[PDB]
């Protein structure tokens, strides 16, 4: 009986970071990994295309020109589909999605220092230059699991 | 308790991040 | 069976408030009163005075 109250309103728990990053609530229900984009009170579910891998390129400036102060919050990123070899300007969303047009930009505040996860590498940039690569296993991860 | 704090990142370490460790 | 499952997705609703208030959704977890600061994908410690 308690158990489905848990239930009901951790239920709207979801309705609600859904409003805000809908690919990962989605996911963490139905397990798949599932790409989802926000839209109104009625959330779309969009389908993905695995691009060259090999090679993926992240570009060491985080400004944007122009201008200050107009900074990308995530790295920004040059890839290819294959077969082919257009050279397109993504922008390196969580989890390896790359990210066409909505360019998470965030305007520049002093001083940063953030890190991004591509792949299975750390990207430190401190002031939204590139400053070093970052030991990925170094990184202590959160254990959560009540058991 | 919870005393009248300033908090700041001292050293360049350390940091906790989250991942999908819990498989069932 | 069912419960390591309201454990699994309510994990990754605390990897996404930690994006918004790390201090709270750490301190939830481990118990101990912790600040910590967002930094991209991965959230550093920080300690007080
Ligand atoms: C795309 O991937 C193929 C497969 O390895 C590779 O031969 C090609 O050089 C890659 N293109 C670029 C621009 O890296
Ligand atoms: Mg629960």
């Amino acid at each position: 009986e308690a158990w489905c109250v848990d239930q009901r309103r951790t239920l709207e728990v979801f309705k609600e970071l859904s409003k805000i990053n809908p690919s990962a609530i989605l996911s963490a229900i139905y397990n798949k990994p599932i790409a989802a984009r926000f839209m109104g009170d009625v959330l779309g579910l969009a389908s993905c295309v695995t691009i060259n891998q090999t090679s993926v390129k992240v570009l060491r400036d985080m400004n944007v020109k122009e201008s200050p102060g107009r900074c990308y919050s995530r790295p920004v990123v040059i890839f290819n589909f294959a077969n082919s070899s257009y050279v397109q300007y993504g922008q390196l969303g969580e989890d390896n999605e790359i990210l066409l047009g909505n360019h998470r930009t965030e305007e520049c505040q002093l001083p940063s220092l953030k890190i991004f996860i591509a792949g299975n590498s750390a990207y430190e940039y401190v002031d939204y230059l590139f400053k070093r690569m970052i030991d990925l296993s170094s990184i202590s991860t959160v254990d959560s699991m009540i058991a | 308790k919870y005393p009248y704090r300033v908090c700041s990142m001292a050293q360049g370490t350390d940091l906790i991040r989250f991942e999908r460790n819990i498989v069932c």
